[PDB]
């Protein structure tokens, strides 16, 4: 039981850290999907200019 | 959670509420309420937590209630 | 017997007040109607079986 | 220059926040009209932490009031310090949430949350540097808990790095006010675990017990409990506002307190809480304040620390004291009560000192303890939630507000997992 | 902002409305002429160009006598002349007459005026329907109006303060008939139905008020005090504010189980006043006494599901908490296993105003305890055999058939009440 | 904090309680209306918010006349109207009537009011039950009430100040019968029973007060003074404070033996007052004189087991100890061999107040001696043959049988009283 509890908390804390990384990844992805349409619009203006 | 706890408890509630005949329920509640009516009409006053539990014992109604046992829970685990 | 469960019976007033409860009541009615069809269907007559030697 | 955005939610939260702003204005020498009348340079030195300077000499609190019914903030505005707040910060609906977390989080909070976040963003962008947000509210209520969790989630999405501090009034163990308190608390704890970085747990009955056993009051209205909570809320952040011999900001407290992120629930206490009768009979010494601080009755939380184990404990003192005295006293406390302290953490004490005590008191001390005792409180909330949820009593309203019945299972599972964390780190052995 | 529309149907409805509106006028300072010498009246009154306050109420009746009593009485200049709606022929204690043949045009006009009243309200907490279960006007017309309101208005919370037949004493013969019919009608249309029994109120007047000769005016005064205590949180601020919409959320464990006992405390005359402490704990115990209940039903028979307390006056959250803790620890009062809290306490800073000429005394504390309990199925068991005993012989069935009813309708109503009995047994069960 | 619940059952109980409450009101300054122009009254009164003080008392009787005399007299605004409980048919000196047929509803209501009274008391020192052993109301109803109190309240100290039939003089015929019944009933319920005899109190009034025409009012005034002296330690502070719970442990040697002789001193008229020194030693000797006993029982026949003395006024422990030492050295006063101390002395700084219109003089010192002695078995010996002389012919037995008695009940009462005699002889013997 002692060994089981030790491995339980190691596994759980690792899983929690993985979930935190996933949330951070979501945040950055949203933050830069905000920027991407500006690049697309500049591309359209560039093409029209040529 | 549904199947382990709620389905089990509702299934045990049924086949007990269903088993109880409506006529028996009516007769039981009638005996109780007529006992209360008789003690109200005879005695000058009616008090809770003061009854003599001899002429009128209302708690028998609570005794004659469906009891359902318990199994196991998955959410609490 | 086969009375509709207490927690699932939405009165007309509650159904009018809360649309999702009305939808849940309609869904439960549909489910109870569906439950009869499976019982009424004769579950016998399994598929023809080919054995081989 | 490290600002804090205050938010009040629900009736209980709004009352407590109004009391807190009254206390802060008293500390900074701000009259209810906003003009400074404190006669102290230190008071205006860091007034920007809580207030902004208006067109004149008036100072407007950086507070945002939320409600779904107008009566509570009408009373707040009619109160002694109702005119300091900016009117644009009063965001109200028209139909109050009938103690329905589903109504306050999904149906009626959805439309008002846009205005709430707009005002919050307006207040946050004005800040040069933002320490974070503090939300004062009560678990076990519809609009309070619902809008608090919704706004906390929104602010967490917007400002992930900024500090989030919560003062949640958990429903009391013994005498409960509303029927659906376990439901509301179970739904709110799930959100608070995930979103709020730092959370204080408070109980009306624990406050009553402390006000009858320490303060020995006769007829304590809700105002007295709000005053005690306001004192704790001031003392937690007095280091930001006043120079300290050993200062500690909110992030420092969080770093030194939180061993693992999900175990961020803390019980708080304020010292010295002395009865009117024994004011002369007690002597203000650091050992006295420490002895009162480590008493189980001094906790504003129902869970008694004795059953659990202290994971961590911070003590923010205020006043002219010897850091040697403070450190020796708290080390002595740890050595004496080592059984009640977690073994695999060599020092469970985060002691901080500020040089400015609250008015009237020569010195004071606020205590913030992260102990495994709150496990029993969450266990009790579960013992009520399961009792109602096994029969789905009172559940049809929440089902009808557009939240799935599986969400209750989610919330109970998450809270029980938190209980498991507290128990296992209570019984965890070194090596 | 917090408007509530009041409807009074039948003689009993109109006569309890007289007391209710007298009580509200006395509470808000509104003179009977219509005007008073902030905005606390908006829940019940809308102010007009002259400054006159008109109540948001509708007095509906198929009999002209009861309404003409109001048209001639002291409250002739207060109510709106078209708000007082009078029929031509009485329902004659016939549910069919009041629901099928006579009531149609009257209820159409009623919906017209109700729409006019609702268009005068920014918000609308809901409806307060005051009728008499046990009479054609009260049962049939009230049921029809509730049906129409549920159809059109939708989400408005309809609270029906129904007066049900007393167990042994009664004044009508077809009272079980139309009571069962109206119970079937409002089992699905009202949101919270409050039970009242004249025999229980008579016993309350006989013992607590020491009135050996109680009458309808006395009964209606107690009922009006109960309703005003219920609505006090809408009009006056206080600690733990309580709301019309949250009556449901804190009180109705399941939509079927929405019939509610009511009990007022203290019920004491002037001579017996200022003679006892009348503390919060004592008045709460009195409210949970079986005698204080306004329905002839022993609470000890069943188990309480929920109890909402409305305190008025100098009440502190400690006092209410300690009183409720003592009540919970008390062994006689039994609650269900599935509702560990089962309590909704709400205090108001406005003490109950006393109607001059009444018997109730000026008490600085008052409690209105409204309880959802499974014991109430017992009075339903009484009416369920009072019905079927006559229904076996089909006594007075031709009277109901003549105005467009069927034997199937009586059977369906009685079967629905039997289903309600089964429901009460199940919810009391674990 | 030191509340004591007073019960007055039967005509004699109510009539001595009239004097008791007059004495208490005069002692505390409480005007008869109810309110007075710290917290020493809490033992006997609970004060209301308006300032009116209501006694924690209950006047129980099956006859309307005695209670209506209180309802009409000067103390009509003091007592609680519902506390005054009146029956319809008198017990007719029938124990069975007062205990089995008429008394049931009355004792039910009595327990209800007793519960309400005790719920208003933080602490509860005990009960003071005043009845007259020898009448259907006092005996039967008092026994039933005591049994119910023992069942529900349990360990609370019940002090029964019973008035027993005099040896030769009497006013009833079946008085030995119902006296034996009541003695059997209360042998197992009351914790401390105090014996009083009308003949002895009449002799006291004749010799000491020089009243050649003593009456019930004077007897009740004497009893009231005795009880006030007994309770003075609860309300007024003084050296050697004595408690009701202390009474049982310092006075009752064995559970069966709990009957006590009572004697007050001095009993002197104003004319004879200030004509003797009335020192502590002299008043103690007077209290120990056989003539001063309020029971027709010569203490010289038996041996004292315990003597609790309550001193009121200017009494110093040196004087009380010198007086008690002289008493112990006196050969006439004989104590049992197994109780060498046998003395429970207590002093109080509040002198006994004088009732205007009474015969007692204002004496700065007073002694109330309550003694447990084996001589009291003599009165039991008298009633045991007064019972059996009638019982051999079964006189008046059919009357008791008519309300549900059997010969077995009378036999059991007689056997239990014989057992009490045997216990008295056993404890008296070495
Ligand atoms: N508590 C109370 N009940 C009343 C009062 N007035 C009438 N009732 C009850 O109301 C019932 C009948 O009311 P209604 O149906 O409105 O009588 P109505 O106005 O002639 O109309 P119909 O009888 O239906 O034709 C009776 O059984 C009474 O018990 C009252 O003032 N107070
Ligand atoms: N000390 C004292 N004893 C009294 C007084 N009045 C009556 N008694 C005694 O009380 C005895 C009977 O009392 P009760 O039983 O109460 O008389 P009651 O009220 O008519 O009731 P019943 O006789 O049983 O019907 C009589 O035998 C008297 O000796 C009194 O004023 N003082
Ligand atoms: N300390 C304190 N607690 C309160 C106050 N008012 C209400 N509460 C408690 O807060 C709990 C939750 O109520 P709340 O969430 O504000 O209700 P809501 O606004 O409708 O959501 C209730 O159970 C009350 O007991 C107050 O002024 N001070």
């Amino acid at each position: 039981r002692k060994e089981r509890d030790f491995h339980r908390m190691h596994h759980k804390r690792v899983a929690q850290e993985k979930n935190k990384l996933l949330t951070d990844l979501r945040r950055l992805k949203e933050h830069y999907a905000k920027y991407e349409p500006t690049i697309l619009e500049l591309k359209k203006k560039y093409e029209t200019l040529m | 959670w549904s199947t382990q706890v709620f389905d089990t408890i509702q299934g045990r509630l049924q086949a007990a509420v269903d088993a109880r005949d409506p006529a028996a329920i009516e007769s039981r509640l009638k005996t109780q309420y007529d006992q209360y009516l008789h003690t109200t009409n005879t005695k000058v006053a009616v008090f809770r937590d003061v009854i003599i539990e001899q002429d009128y014992n209302p708690l028998a109604a609570a005794d004659a209630a469906i009891r359902v046992p318990t199994g196991d829970i998955r959410d609490p685990l | 017997r086969s009375r509709l469960p207490v927690h699932q019976y939405m009165t007309t007033a509650v159904r009018t007040r809360i649309e999702p409860l009305n939808a849940a009541f309609t869904a439960t009615m549909e489910a109870r109607t569906r439950r009869l069809a499976d019982a009424t269907r004769p579950p016998s007559w399994p598929e023809p079986q080919s054995i081989s030697v | 220059m490290r600002e804090i955005v205050h938010i009040q939610g629900g009736q209980c939260g709004n009352q407590i926040g109004a009391k807190f702003w009254e206390v802060v204005s008293d500390e900074h020498g701000i009259d209810p009209t906003g003009t400074y009348h404190g006669d102290s340079d230190l008071q205006l030195e860091r007034i920007n932490v809580y207030f902004n300077e208006a067109t004149g000499g008036r100072y407007v609190p950086r507070a945002i009031l939320m409600d779904l019914e107008p009566g509570t903030m009408d009373s707040v505005r009619s109160g002694p310090y109702g005119q300091i707040f900016r009117p644009d910060n009063f965001v109200f609906g028209q139909t109050g949430a009938g103690n329905n977390w589903a109504k306050g989080h999904y149906t009626e909070g959805a439309e008002l949350i846009d205005s709430v976040l707009d005002v919050v963003r307006k207040e946050a962008e004005s800040c040069d540097c933002l320490q974070g947000f503090q939300v004062c509210h009560s678990l076990g209520g519809g609009t309070g808990s619902g809008m608090g969790t919704l706004l906390i989630s929104k602010i967490r999405e917007e400002y992930p790095d900024r500090m989030m501090l919560t003062f949640s009034v958990v429903p009391s163990p013994k005498v409960s006010d509303t029927v659906v308190e376990p439901y509301n608390a179970t739904l709110s704890v799930h959100q608070l675990v995930e979103n709020a970085d730092e959370c204080m747990v408070l109980d009306n009955e624990a406050l009553y017990d402390i006000c009858f056993r320490t303060l020995k009051l006769t007829t304590p209205t809700f105002g007295d409990l709000n005053h005690l909570i306001s004192a704790v809320m001031s003392g937690i952040t007095c280091c930001l506002r006043f120079p300290g011999q050993l200062n500690a900001d909110l992030r420092k407290l969080a770093v030194n307190l939180i061993p693992f992120p999900r175990l961020h629930f803390f019980m708080v206490g304020f010292t010295p809480l002395t009865s009117r009768g024994s004011q002369q009979y007690r002597a203000l010494t650091v050992p006295e304040l420490t002895q009162q601080m480590w008493d189980a009755k001094n906790m504003m939380c129902a869970a008694d620390p004795r059953h659990g184990r202290y994971l961590t404990a911070s003590a923010l003192f205020r006043g002219r004291m010897s850091t040697k005295e403070v450190d020796e006293q708290m080390l002595n406390v740890q050595n004496k009560n080592s059984s009640y302290f977690v073994e695999w953490i060599p020092n469970n004490v985060k002691s901080s000192v500020c040089d400015i005590p609250p008015k009237g008191l020569k010195m004071s001390a606020t205590f913030i303890g992260n102990s495994t005792a709150i496990q029993e409180m969450f266990k009790r909330v579960s013992e009520q939630f399961t009792a109602m949820f096994r029969r789905k009593a009172f559940l049809h309203w929440y089902t009808g507000e557009g939240m799935d019945e599986m969400e209750f299972t989610e919330a109970e599972s998450n809270m029980n997992d938190l209980v498991s964390e507290y128990q296992q780190y209570q019984d965890a052995s070194a090596e | 902002m917090r408007e509530v529309i009041s409807i009074h149907i039948g003689q009993a409805g109109i006569q309890v409305g007289n007391a209710c509106w007298e009580l509200y006028c006395l509470e808000h300072g509104i003179q009977p002429d219509g005007q008073m010498p902030d905005d606390a009246f908006n829940t019940f009154f809308s102010e007009t160009g002259a400054g006159k306050h008109v109540p948001r109420c509708i007095f509906l009746d198929l009999e002209p006598t009861v309404v003409d009593e109001v048209r001639t009485g002291t409250y002739r200049q207060l109510f709106h002349p078209e708000q007082l709606i009078s029929g031509k022929e009485d329902a004659a204690n016939n549910f069919a007459r009041g629901h099928y043949t006579i009531g149609k045009e009257i209820v159409d006009l009623a919906l017209d005026r109700i729409r006019k009243l609702a268009d005068n309200c920014t918000g609308l907490q809901g409806f307060l329907v005051f009728n008499a279960v046990g009479g054609g006007t009260g049962s049939g017309l009230g049921s029809l109006l509730l049906e129409r309101l549920s159809v059109d208005y939708g989400k408005k919370s309809k609270l029906g303060f129904t007066v049900y037949p007393s167990p042994q004493v009664s004044t009508a013969v077809v009272e079980p008939y139309n009571s069962v019919l109206s119970t079937h009608s409002l089992l699905e249309h009202t949101d919270v139905a409050v039970m009242l029994d004249n025999e229980a109120i008579y016993d309350i007047c006989r013992r607590s008020l020491d009135i050996e000769r109680p009458t309808y005016t006395n009964l209606n005064r107690l009922i009006a005090q109960v309703i005003s205590s219920l609505t006090a949180s809408l009009r006056f601020d206080g600690a733990l504010n309580v709301d019309i919409t949250e009556f449901q959320t804190n009180l109705v464990p399941y939509p079927r189980i929405h019939f509610m006992l009511s009990s007022y405390a203290p019920i004491i005359s002037a001579e017996k006043a200022y003679h006892e402490q009348l503390s919060v704990a004592e008045i709460t115990n009195a409210a949970f006494e079986p005698a204080s209940m306004m329905v002839k039903c022993d609470p000890r028979h069943g188990k309480y599901m929920a109890c909402c307390l409305m305190y008025r006056g100098d009440v502190v959250p400690k006092d209410v908490n300690a009183s409720v803790a003592t009540i919970k620890t008390k062994r006689t009062i039994q609650f269900v296993d599935w509702c560990p809290t089962g309590f909704k306490c709400g205090i108001n800073y406005q003490p109950p105003t006393v109607v001059p000429g009444g018997d109730l005394a000026k008490v600085q504390r008052a409690v209105c305890m409204i309880s959802n309990s499974t014991a109430i199925g017992e009075i339903f068991s009484r009416l369920d055999h009072k019905f079927d005993l006559m229904y076996a012989k089909r006594a007075f069935v031709h009277w109901y058939v003549g105005e467009g009813m069927e034997e199937g309708e009586f059977s369906e109503a009685r079967e629905d009440l039997a289903a309600l009995e089964k429901d009460f047994e199940e919810v009391g069960a674990e």
